[PDB]
């Protein structure tokens, strides 16, 4: 069933909770949705390449792996997912 | 009744957030979303409920490490609210586009 | 040759013996030196393209390193895959920020 | 006196190609040389982590392409592949 | 006739964009290198290739950097850049801590 | 030595950066900036130069020093 507008699942009061493990104390209210924006270009990113991968292993699951080497890729190392 | 001062609570939930590791996004709406994005790329896949939570795990670390970077800009500037410009100064300097 | 049998200009042995010395993998298929060697020279077509274009541009029959530059940073695509090479002799575009101008 | 390669010749066989009537300095030339290594390595070094992560001996045309996949900004790598597949077909032609 | 503040900074910024010649005088920067290079290993020969990578880039990494300053200048509704950009420049970029 | 970089080649460096105005502590900030800079790349190509077993550090020592450091460098046999 179609997907549309999920972006705003990133509600504001979490995109709230990240800037406060950030550090940040007082946030303009145009940044919600640069955030959105950012979020976005970055899980664009890392998806275009997971999937490349998913694509190249001749599957239709993408698995934690896949994404493991994306970042990897992306100078975004991440531990804790194999690899 | 009772009234905490403008920017008290903040300085309160920074310290709350600060001492855990517990992810801040939600879970679903996160997965709607990145299911959107890859369908949009090539439809029909699945995925590892691990591989989602990669994807999570890796998300808010930028966007926090982003918050730090973007706060010192708001800072730079002799200010304490952090804006879209700020963001947008730390994705220069990072060499983002 | 293999380079006339594929239309290519980029040395299609040469690439064959690359890959299986600088040990990428144990074995080497024989598509790959072509495949590869094309896109060796797709893309070094792009690049003496708009060079060229730059050094008309700057009227010059010759292309110095600069006129690489100029077409590589004004390439928004290029640019990216080189977005951390700094290239010898290349200066920097012009571009002066606004508030700096004069009123 | 040792005989260093590089791809100077083909470099100006292919700028022939697109530009008759244009040259080259050396110091360009370089910058053109370095270009090629540098890109041949990416392609090259990517390649060969794809055949690890896949469990598999041998670097194809396939793993090359998606290579170029991942190292090219969408227009850059659209192209990429069509010469790619273009000359491959073009070489299992001839014999 | 003088021409004003800054007036002769904008006609060289012009300048120094349109030309590719590098701006420290290679002989100082020379010893400069021979200098560094010592302080890790005594009794060292240099090509002339050898200095002339490391000072292209050298330049091109500080031209770069002058840049993103500038742009910190900038964000702090300034036109002179400070110590206090770089200092931040070089933190977004993740060089210095 | 590093007073060597004069006043004048670090304003060059800064207009051709784009900058138009100079306070006076930057050209000493610039050379500690610049020392950090050549230590790291010459350390680094040292450390190759070591491994090679020659008086002599090459070029190539200093590239491959810059590509080790993200700072990749064309012209000079990459």
């Amino acid at each position: 069933k179609v997907l549309r507008d999920n972006i705003q699942g990133i509600t504001k009061p979490a995109i709230r909770r990240l800037a406060r493990r950030g550090g940040v104390k007082r946030i303009s209210g145009l940044i919600y949705e640069e955030t959105r924006g950012v979020l976005k270009v970055f899980l664009e990113n890392v998806i275009r390449d997971a999937v490349t991968y998913t694509e190249h292993a001749k599957r239709k699951t993408v698995t934690a792996m896949d994404v493991v080497y994306a970042l990897k890729r992306q100078g975004r190392t991440l531990y804790g997912f194999g690899g | 009744p009772h009234r905490y001062r403008p920017g008290t609570v903040a300085l309160r939930e920074i310290r709350r957030y600060q001492k855990s590791t517990e992810l801040l996004i939600r879970k679903l709406p996160f997965q709607r979303l990145v299911r959107e994005i890859a369908q949009d790329f090539k439809t029909d896949l699945r995925f590892q409920s691990s591989a989602v939570m990669a994807l999570q795990e890796a998300s808010e670390a930028y966007l926090v490490a982003l918050f730090e970077d973007t706060n010192l800009c708001a800072i730079h500037a002799k200010r304490v609210t952090i804006m879209p410009k700020d963001i947008q100064l730390a994705r220069r300097i990072r060499g983002e586009r | 040759t293999r380079s006339s049998r594929a239309g290519l200009q980029f040395p299609v042995g040469r690439v064959h013996r690359l890959l299986r010395k600088g040990n990428y993998a144990e074995r080497v298929g024989a598509g790959a030196p072509v495949y590869l060697a094309a896109v060796l020279e797709y893309l070094t077509a792009e690049i003496l393209e708009l060079a060229g274009n730059a050094a008309r541009d700057n009227k010059k029959t010759r292309i110095i390193p600069r006129h690489l530059q100029l077409a590589v940073r004004n390439d928004e695509e290029l640019n990216k895959l080189l977005g951390r090479v700094t290239i010898a002799q290349g200066g920097v575009l012009p571009n002066i920020q606004s508030v700096l101008l004069p009123k | 006196k040792t005989r260093k390669e590089s791809y100077a010749i083909y470099v100006y066989k292919v700028l022939k190609q697109v530009h008759p009537d244009t040259g080259i300095s050396s110091k360009a030339m370089s910058i053109m040389n370095s270009f090629v290594n540098d890109v041949f390595e990416r392609i090259a070094g990517e390649a060969s982590r794809l055949a690890h992560y896949n469990k598999r001996s041998t670097i194809t045309s396939r793993e090359i392409q998606t290579a170029v996949r991942l190292l090219l900004p969408g227009e850059l790598a659209k192209h990429a592949v069509s010469e790619g597949t273009k000359a491959v077909t073009k070489y299992t032609s001839a014999k």
